[PDB]
């Protein structure tokens, strides 16, 4: 026999370790076959200037196409013949490259990764070949309402800030982008301490630490002169951006109220809140009996196609809200239920309801961690986000302090009397007037 | 301990059944029900036969009412034939909703 | 829940309203 | 029907000298009316429902 | 710490268990009903069955079921394939019991009520529509009905004409015949085997032989072609693979990988993939292609899949063939087989590196074999494949009845006689 | 509908035990290989 | 629709509660008191206005 | 293509308290709602008279 709590405390702790330059080493052991080693660099889109707005994202197309040591397709051939997978993901705050690989393959794994980060053989040919590709990706991203809309959100809740730029970047910055510019970018932002070398699975921390090729370090200050925040707050703005295209079959709406940085007691309590509203799709098997009202109403009244609440967490900024796709004629009704669910939440939460969401949270936050890749990303990202802690067993505790009154008071900071960030890609003809969505965040009636 | 008393209610019951005139109209007890939200759902749950039946019965009945005519003595609903066909359906609908209510306490 | 404290300030408003207004 | 006829009975009192005869009558009619409406009928309802086995 | 623990009962249902360390436990009753178990008159019934998991049952009302799992944050997945039907059930260590009693009602006590089943009906369309958004599904489906005649040729989604016609006695019958003891295999990822068994013993003892649906296999070459307006065209070319868990099969798998083009690198192109190289050279700039490999109990399907544009369809399609002919002509050097192998081996291990993966792998094995083969052993078998063996298999696609399925503008898609 | 214009296409089906496995779950829903 | 007087004017549609409306078959004489009720309201009024024309 | 979008310069229309491209509006806007709601409460209080 064994009980949830117990299991919790029994989980392999994460070992954080440092090289001389600030290279961060972490790892969670299991003595299992496969391993996912990763280098989680934290110089994202938000450091880009208007020109290099898509810089980083451009580097990512070159990351895997050559090192001075390993030319044209020498990287791929190497990974492949091992049976290892190599992925590169980029965010507005975090770039990361990782490898999935047999545990015995660390040797040439970690070498590869390291190599990748540092030496990237980038010829004029590869630059002009990537351009064309990027320009073609851009065109394809315009084919995705959800991606089109979420960008919009950011741009309008971040209007007038570095953070509001697409990670994909400006069309024509791809055309223009000087070859010299990727260098300065990399050179200036890939310098650890930023970087973290993380990993999970069957490895021994001891060896990870050692294996780390100590080749280049943080060429930066020893004092406060550096302390000028490169992470300077980004002004919060509640505006809407309404891009109406009656040509399109459905309507995407992303509505948000600015939120806490990555670390904050209010930041877990929020989650528990969204557990309650939940998320819903044409294909949920419960429909009408699902315990979250927006879902039930939706399910019942054919109100919407799909809807999800989110919590986007940045160091100085946060996007909170949900997002619903709904026929041209149902934009207002779903707005009404949603906002309605928010207000009800900060005034009438009931312990039952908050206790169910609570438990949902736990699961969402345990199940994610199933698999090697998962764990690795939590460990890597966790270190630039929340610093060098791994709050995994704490969570249950913190999640445990949750009370219906805690949930209520935390939700009221952020939603109540606050000014929304709303964007849509019409049929938005029926989308509520900004003032109407505004007055939706306080309770006279409705 | 009901042997004499409860074997005599049937006597008032029987009396009462034919007292209320709906007997005469060709209608049955279940078709006299107050159509509310539970009945409604039960209703919807009826098979084509049961359910079309309840439509003709009420058709024939409201026709009679409109003409103030009673059905012939030979064609009347006999108490011994109490099709409580809605009852089964109607119970559950309630049963479901009582549960729903209860599950919503805390 | 929040209804008592809100019903109590709605209570108060009516009262002060009458009192004053009347 | 009785309520209706109680109502008629009450209407009669209305044009009556307010003296013993009428007083005593009205008083029991005014209780009858509220019984018919508040207490009798409601019970009768139940009963009938129980005789039908409803 | 403790390794799994299979146990065949008198009924013939398998059951396994692994008390893991971590917080999350997941049961999953795999019943042996796939799509292949329906007839002309019963097609589309598993589909509906799959979608009707949250309906009232004998001990738990659709409302309690759903609200109950929600209560605790549980998930109930009901997955099926042409051969099997895994009924997954995730939740927190402490709540397995509340959850298990749910899985048991859903599966042994379904009550398909005319009214409930009826309101579902329309869901089938909605589900079919959303899965038919990926060319892969309609082609891959078209493939199976062309290549088979009778059993596996049945598709996973209900046929448009059947939708509302799925009747409650159908559902009841399907459960009764197929959702039985001999065809079942319990599987726990965080439960006690001792306590698992007890439960298994108490709730999973029902009788029902195989093939009351009409079991049997058969391969028939055939072509299903679906014209579209889309620039891109997808087509599949496939010959009777070797069967499930047999040497020939295994060989196929290794061969598959020598050509098999499932990118292992983001934004990266395969250097390893022969198909891709060969195709690539004779092909245009934009295109993509990959080795297809399917294996079932009584038959398989091996061959490739292409995605070309209108005019390039043939060029790519033949190109790919020609290259696989090369291996069948004998031309295949040792260095590439070993790479392949290692590719495969690495994949199978990552496949099982997750709870969900492991749980599937295990149940899967319990319906085929009757026990759990450990990884290592697995790994050994794949290694035993001879460099020749691979060639030999390959020889079989080129010299095995063809069966193709395509979609899009088919001006330039080879027919059977074309290649 | 998502535009499939470039080199990015990398969809073709072939897994170990599972092949064309369609999920329907009370919460999520999908199509794999 | 074209030249369906009733729904042409929107106003005249609102009057089709009298003409086109679903009315039960069976129906005691008792229900005529609704209508008469209105009748009386209109008569008092016409009458009132004339009396209040000399009162 | 939908990335060369910019939200237009609002600097003329916004205000003192929340004009700071690089600083928080949360610890600014607490008052800003007060002052607007203040106006409302006054009007509704005079009108009441
Ligand atoms: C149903 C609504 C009304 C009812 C029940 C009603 C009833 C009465 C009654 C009972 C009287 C006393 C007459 C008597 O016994 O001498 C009266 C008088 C009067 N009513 Fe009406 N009335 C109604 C509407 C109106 C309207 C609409 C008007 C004006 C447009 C009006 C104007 C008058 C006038 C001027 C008198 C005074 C002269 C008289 O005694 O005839 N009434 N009303």
């Amino acid at each position: 026999t064994a009980t949830y709590a117990q299991a919790l405390q029994s989980v392999p702790e994460t070992q954080v370790s440092q090289l001389d330059n600030g290279l961060r080493v972490a790892s969670e052991q299991s003595s299992q076959p496969t391993c996912t080693v990763g280098v989680w660099i934290d110089a994202g889109s938000r450091y880009e200037s208007e020109k290099n707005n898509g810089a980083g994202y451009f580097v990512e197309h070159l990351a895997f196409k050559g090192t001075k040591n390993r030319p044209g397709n020498a990287l791929e051939k190497e990974v492949e013949s091992m049976g290892a997978h190599l992925n590169a993901y980029s965010t507005r705050e975090h770039t990361a490259y990782y490898i999935k690989a047999l545990s015995k393959d660390l040797p040439k794994a970690v070498e590869l990764l390291a190599d990748i980060v540092q030496n990237c053989s980038l010829e004029d040919s590869q630059i002009e070949k990537e351009r064309d590709v990027i320009l073609q990706e851009l065109q394809e991203n315009d084919t995705s309402m959800r991606d089109v809309v979420f960008n919009y959100l950011h741009a309008t809740a971040f209007q007038g800030t570095p953070l509001a730029q697409s990670v994909e970047g400006p069309s024509e910055n791809v055309r223009k982008l000087s070859r010299a510019d990727l260098t300065e970018y990399l050179s200036r932002h890939y310098k650890a301490p930023r970087m973290v070398l993380a990993a999970a699975g069957g490895l021994e921390h001891r060896q990870l630490l050692d294996l780390a090729q100590k080749h280049f370090s943080g060429l930066s200050g020893t004092y406060d002169e550096d302390a000028v925040p490169t992470l300077s707050p980004c002004r919060f703005t509640g505006s809407q951006i309404c891009h109406r295209e009656d040509g399109l079959p459905l309507a995407h709406v992303a509505i948000a109220v600015e939120g806490p940085g990555w670390a904050h007691p209010d930041n877990v309590a929020l989650q528990v809140a969204n557990a309650i509203i939940g998320h819903y799709d044409c294909t949920y098997g419960g429909g009408a009996h699902l315990s979250s009202p927006l879902a039930s109403i939706a399910a019942t009244n054919k109100l919407c196609q799909s809807f999800q609440t989110f919590n986007i967490c940045y160091a100085d900024t946060g996007l909170l809200g949900a997002h619903f796709v709904c026929d041209h004629m149902s934009i207002d009704d779903m707005m009404f239920v949603l906002q309605g669910q928010w207000m009800r939440l900060c005034t009438s939460a009931t312990e039952s309801e908050v206790l169910r969401g609570k438990n949902l949270l736990r699961n969402a936050l345990v199940s994610h961690l199933d698999g090697t890749t998962p764990v690795c990303e939590d460990i890597g990202r966790s270190l630039l986000t929340y610093g060098r802690r791994i709050p995994l067993a704490e969570w249950e505790s913190r999640i445990a302090e949750v009370d219906a009154r805690v949930v209520r008071e935390v939700c009221s900071k952020y939603f109540y009397d606050q000014c929304p960030a709303v964007a849509g890609f019409g049929p938005i003809e029926q989308l509520p007037d900004y003032n109407r969505i505004r007055s939706g965040m306080f309770w006279l009636r409705f | 301990a009901v042997s004499a008393s409860s074997r005599w209610l049937e006597g008032i019951r029987k009396w009462y059944y034919n007292a209320a005139g709906f007997n005469k109209l060709g209608l049955m007890r279940d078709d006299t029900i107050h159509e509310n939200d539970d009945v409604k759902e039960a209703i919807r749950r009826l098979p084509e036969n049961l359910y079309d039946d309840r439509v003709f019965r009420i058709k024939r009945a409201l026709d009679l009412s409109m003409r103030q005519q009673i059905l012939p003595k030979e064609q009347w609903t006999k108490y011994e034939e109490d099709k409580s066909y809605l009852e089964p359906y109607l119970k559950e609908v309630i049963r479901e909703r009582k549960e729903r209510e209860e599950w919503a306490k805390k | 829940r929040n209804w008592v404290p809100t019903a109590q300030l709605w209570g108060a408003v009516g009262a002060v309203g009458l009192v004053s207004a009347t | 029907w009785a309520l209706v006829a109680d109502l008629l009975t009450l209407t009669w009192i209305g044009g009556q000298p307010v003296e013993h005869p009428y007083i005593t009558i009205g008083q029991l009619a005014s209780v009858l009316y509220f019984l018919l409406i508040l207490v009798l009928m409601p019970t009768a309802g139940t009963i009938e429902n129980k005789l039908l086995k409803w | 710490p403790q390794d799994l623990e299979f146990t065949r009962l008198p009924n013939g249902l398998v059951i396994a268990s692994l008390e893991n360390y971590a917080p999350a436990s997941r049961i999953g009753l795999f019943i042996k009903a796939g799509s292949r178990y329906e007839n002309s008159n019963n097609l589309g019934t598993s589909h509906l069955l799959r979608l009707a998991s949250s309906l009232t049952t004998k001990g738990a009302s659709s409302f309690k079921i759903t609200r109950g799992i929600e209560a605790v944050g549980g998930k109930l997945s009901v997955t099926s394939t042409r051969e099997n039907m895994a009924y997954t059930v995730e939740c927190l260590r402490d709540d397995v019991d509340i959850l298990m009693e749910f899985l048991l009602n859903v599966t042994t006590a379904p009550e398909f009520r005319r009214w409930e089943v009826a309101a579902l009906q329309p869901q089938l369309r909605i589900d079919k529509a959303v899965a038919l958004q990926n060319p892969q599904a309609h082609v891959i489906e078209n493939l199976h009905a062309a290549a088979y005649r009778n059993a596996l040729a049945n598709s996973l989604y209900c046929p448009d004409y059947r939708i509302g016609k799925v009747t409650p006695v159908e559902l009841h019958d399907y459960v009764q015949n197929h959702f039985t003891s001999a065809r079942m295999a319990l599987i726990g990822l965080g439960v006690s085997h001792p306590v698992l068994k007890q439960v298994a013993e108490q709730f999973l003892n029902i009788r029902g032989g195989l093939g009351l649906s009409g079991a049997k296999a058969k391969y028939h070459g055939g072509e299903i072609r679906e014209q579209n307006g889309d620039s891109l065209v997808h087509a599949a070319l496939v010959a009777e693979s070797a069967a499930i868990g047999s040497a020939e099969a295994n060989a196929f798998s290794v061969l598959q990988h020598v050509l098999g083009a499932g990118p292992h690198v983001k934004r990266g192109s395969n250097a390893t993939s022969s198909l891709y190289q060969a195709v690539a050279k004779g092909v245009h700039q934009p295109f993509d292609v990959s080795a297809f490999n399917a294996s079932y109990s009584d038959s398989g399907l091996f061959g490739f899949y292409t995605i070309s544009q209108a005019a390039s369809a043939g060029d790519v399609i033949k190109a790919a063939y020609n290259q696989v002919k090369t291996i069948a002509q004998g031309n295949l050097s040792n260095p590439d087989v070993q790479a392949a192998k290692n590719k495969l081996k690495a994949g199978y291990l990552m496949s099982v590196e997750s709870s969900e993966g492991f749980l599937d792998e295990v149940g899967s094995q319990a319906l085929a074999a009757g026990s759990y083969t450990p990884p290592s052993t697995v790994l050994q078998q794949i290694d035993a494949v001879a460099d020749a063996d691979v060639i030999n298999a390959a020889k079989k696609f080129v010299s095995g009845r063809k069966s193709m399925a395509a979609s899009g503008n088919l001006g330039h898609t080879p027919f059977i006689d074309e290649l | 509908k998502r535009s499939v214009l470039c080199r990015e296409s990398l969809r073709g089906q072939a897994a170990g035990r599972p092949l064309v496995a369609s999920v329907s779950l009370n919460v999520p829903a999908s199509v794999r290989y | 629709m074209t030249n369906i007087r009733k729904s042409h004017p929107l106003m005249k549609i609102v009057n089709n509660a009298f003409i086109d409306l679903p009315a039960p078959s069976n129906i005691s004489s008792w229900w005529n008191f609704g209508s008469l009720l209105g009748i009386c309201l209109i008569l008092q009024i016409l009458t009132g206005l004339f009396l209040a024309m000399h009162y | 293509s939908h990335t060369d979008i910019k939200v237009p310069d609002f600097s003329d229309y916004r205000r003192p308290e929340v004009l700071d491209s690089t600083k928080s509006s949360k610890e600014s806007s607490e008052a800003r709602k007060g002052f607007s709601y203040l106006v409302t409460a006054t009007t509704t209080v005079g009108v009441a008279y």
